[PDB]
């Protein structure tokens, strides 16, 4: 939770700061990552922007952005099966494809626009065979399965992946910021320290 | 090869600047008789350069374009041959005219400075194979060759060479051109004509309508590359999502209609407000206020990426459904 | 019917959940149904195919599975005991893919792939047309054709009554 | 002083050029990943579309159930076979495109080093005049 805000400020503190930090930030310990921002916030000197630091952040941001869409493709699958969980507790209903095939009889086709071909050959033979199942198994056979454990686990899947979005999208916002204004002058570093000291004002 | 308006004057200078490494090729000094005035006029102009230290770091190259003395200046690379040529020029004939004597008496000032001037000298003429020579030199000499379109690259670098040649010739300094500035200009020309004409041609496809509607706004190429990668990433996300069945294959209709609603809302918001700006400027403002919007919007009632909204906006503009320029339907389609 | 839609996003969805492949997978599952008992398939069986093979929460499990009936159904409920909403979603994926299945029947109804019989509504495949062998398939079709045959053979021992309790779908 | 004015002007120029160079490098890494990503997606699309020519041939050689001439084949199937034929040629990244991508990557690394050295020496002259 916190370390997303710490790691995003450390990475941009090598674009606009005095720290090189040749150890890998992904494998860096959290307690190392907090001393880097204290060096920037205390003293602001030796503005040595290097290509070895800038090229590291472009691969770091693109790996974070790649990780963002992989969480969202997994956050979608948790949210998609959550609606099918929520459809279970409100119940099942008959699908009634035989009645549904009649709605296509009264609607426009626009490809096979002649209505005497598809209805006389396909949709009405499909409707009459489907209507037999509305009179054969019309007894409400009970549906069970005890899906209460899926509600518990997908609650834990939702509370983990959405917690990752509140961390990962914090890293995108700090690293991108303004793509119109990624300035490298002396004024951009001076206003950068004010954002850093605001985040470290809450250490307790 | 290139547009052949440039003569051998620029061709040989660009070829000799190509085969260099941070060494300034100083003083082309176009000359068009062993006792001619313009020769010692040119060699007298390089006196104060090597006498000073702001130009020569003992790495410069001096040469001439278009006589026994010319072979004496050209065919001596070492110091002893330079000394022999200096004694031969010092004793060939008596001083004929003051217009050459006023340069010759200071040309005979220092033996070592004159010897280093001869050791860097190489007089050349060139011929009609100079565009072919420049083409072959760029083909077999440039690291990381760009052989698919080199005529226009040579056109821009010859335009730069001719521009610096005219700027040096009109004023009263010799042709001081460094290989560092030439390398930076050739690298900029190479990068501009590799990032756009081929690279950006691969990752947007014959000028599709979304990239042309971007071109009507004439916005910078960073937004062009961002639009191309957003459209490609959005198409690949659709492919991934319908391979694994994540989203049903008609929710793009509900996504695109809402986008029509937001585009109409932003068009009334930004086109009725100003009504006095250029069409490209109000199109740019409409495009940026559309891009910072339509990001909270939901596809198949769930959260979607920024890249998906940008790519579906660009693919929606590709079928001429929405636009950025106020006059776009009359221009294309 | 689904022709090429007038969207760039919906065209890419159309070329993958595509109607030429979808009329082939229905023909293969009909051929696996017709092989076991030489009986025409009830048209409600072919609607259940696309909940299995056009998703990934099912199609990646049919490739690991090799049994029949509840052996697959145990692979969500008790064999790994971590998921299990998937076979209850087959009823809901009928309504999602009813628009995909119905016209995949129609392209199969042309070109002599699936033949319906009079007004009774019984589908018979074309046994005179040789299907593609597994060698000439690509990588993705080798999964789907194996998935289409496996579902097409599992439904042969499935009568009208046990679809409502084992497959948990009611029509 | 006017010297501070021109120094800040060239510092702003170098800062904006380095911002553009970093954005161009991020984009060029995006296309470097997207070449093989779109190649894999196009391979999967081609694999999903490869049945279209076979269904075209069995439309050509068999007798359909539909009595009335329908343009379902003409409006559905050869679009899919045409997409398959286009994706067969538009699958692999060309060698000159990948070479141009790699050459632009190493050139933007070169301008990163060059403009980083320019950053280093301009901030030294700022910190020695102020």
């Amino acid at each position: 939770d916190w370390l997303s805000s710490a790691q995003a400020y450390v990475i941009k503190a090598m674009e606009l700061g005095l720290v090189n930090s040749d150890k890998d930030i992904y494998q860096l310990k959290p307690e190392r990552l907090l001393n880097v921002l204290k060096n920037i916030a205390t003293k602001e000197i030796d503005y040595s922007t290097s290509a070895a630091n800038i090229k590291y952040a472009s691969e770091q941001e693109a790996e974070i952005t790649k990780r963002s869409r992989d969480i969202s493709n997994n956050l979608a699958k948790v949210k998609s099966r959550l609606q099918n969980i929520n459809s279970m507790n409100r119940l099942r209903e008959r699908l009634s494809l035989s009645k549904w095939l009649l709605t296509q009889n009264d609607i426009n086709s626009s490809l096979f626009s002649e209505p005497n071909e598809i209805r006389s050959l396909v949709l009405e033979p499909l409707a009459r065979a489907f209507s037999n199942l509305e009179a054969e198994l019309e007894v409400p056979i009970h549906v069970q399965g005890a899906l209460s454990r899926e509600k518990i686990y997908l609650e834990g899947e939702l509370t983990r992946l959405a917690s990752e979005m509140k961390d990962v999208n914090t890293q995108l916002k700090i690293l991108r910021g303004n793509k119109r204004k990624l300035g490298y002058d002396a004024f951009s570093v001076g206003k950068f320290v004010g954002e850093v000291e605001k985040a470290l004002s809450l250490m307790g | 090869s290139s547009w052949l308006g440039y003569k051998i004057q620029e061709y040989r200078l660009t070829q000799r600047l190509l085969e260099a490494n941070n060494s300034s090729c100083i003083g082309f000094e176009i000359l068009d008789s062993n006792h001619s005035k313009d020769l010692w006029k040119t060699l007298s102009n390089w006196m104060d350069l090597i006498d000073s230290g702001e130009i020569d770091v003992d790495n410069t190259i001096f040469l001439l374009f278009t006589s026994e003395v010319l072979q004496l200046l050209s065919t001596s690379q070492a110091t002893e041959e330079a000394s022999k040529a200096f004694d031969e020029i010092l004793k060939i004939v008596s001083h004929p005219s003051p217009s050459i004597a006023n340069y010759l008496n200071n040309f005979s000032k220092s033996k070592t400075d004159a010897c280093r001037l001869i050791s860097k000298f190489t007089y050349i003429y060139g011929s009609g194979s100079a565009p072919h020579d420049l083409r072959e030199s760029y083909k077999l000499h440039r690291l990381g060759a760009l052989e698919e379109h080199l005529d226009e690259i040579m056109y821009e670098i010859l335009g730069w060479v001719s521009d610096v040649l005219t700027l040096a010739a009109e004023k009263r300094q010799p042709t001081i051109v460094r290989a560092k500035d030439f390398g930076a200009r050739l690298g900029e020309i190479e990068s501009k004509y590799r990032q756009k004409t081929i690279l950006n041609y691969f990752c947007n496809r014959d000028a599709p309508n979304y990239i042309k509607q971007l071109n009507l706004i004439n916005v910078d190429d960073s937004e062009l590359e961002e639009a191309a990668i957003a459209n490609l990433e959005t198409k690949d996300a659709v492919v991934e999502w319908t391979l694994n069945g994540d989203v049903q294959d008609y929710s793009y209709r509900y996504y695109q209609r809402e986008l029509r609603r937001c585009w109409g809302i932003q068009k009334q918001k930004i086109h009725l407000d100003f009504n006095g700006r250029p069409e490209t400027e109000v199109g740019q403002r409409l495009y940026i206020e559309c891009l910072n919007n339509v990001t909270r919007y939901y596809l198949e009632n769930k959260k979607v990426g920024d890249f998906f909204a940008h790519g579906t906006l660009h693919s929606m503009a590709d079928k001429l459904t929405i636009g950025w320029h106020p006059e776009f339907d009359k221009k294309l389609g | 019917q689904m022709l090429k839609p007038e969207n760039n996003l919906e065209k890419e969805a159309w070329e993958i959940n595509n109607p030429a492949m979808c009329s082939y997978m229905l023909w293969i599952a009909t051929l696996a149904y017709y092989q076991k008992q030489k009986e025409p398939i009830h048209p409600s069986r072919l609607f259940c195919l696309f909940p299995f093979i056009l998703y990934s929460d099912t199609r990646n499990v049919l490739l690991s599975s090799k049994g029949s009936l509840k052996s697959y159904l145990a692979k969500f409920s008790n064999s790994k005991a971590i998921s299990g909403d998937i076979p209850l979603s087959i009823h809901f994926r009928i309504d999602i893919q009813k628009n995909k299945t119905l016209d995949a029947l129609i392209v199969a109804f042309d070109s002599g792939l699936l033949v319906i019989d009079s007004d009774s509504g019984l589908i018979k495949p074309n046994v005179s047309i040789k299907p593609l062998p597994n060698s000439k398939l690509t990588d993705t079709i080798k999964e789907l054709v194996y998935c289409s045959t496996k579902i097409g053979r599992w439904l042969s021992e499935m009568t009208n009554q046990d679809l409502a309790r084992d497959l948990k779908v009611i029509f």
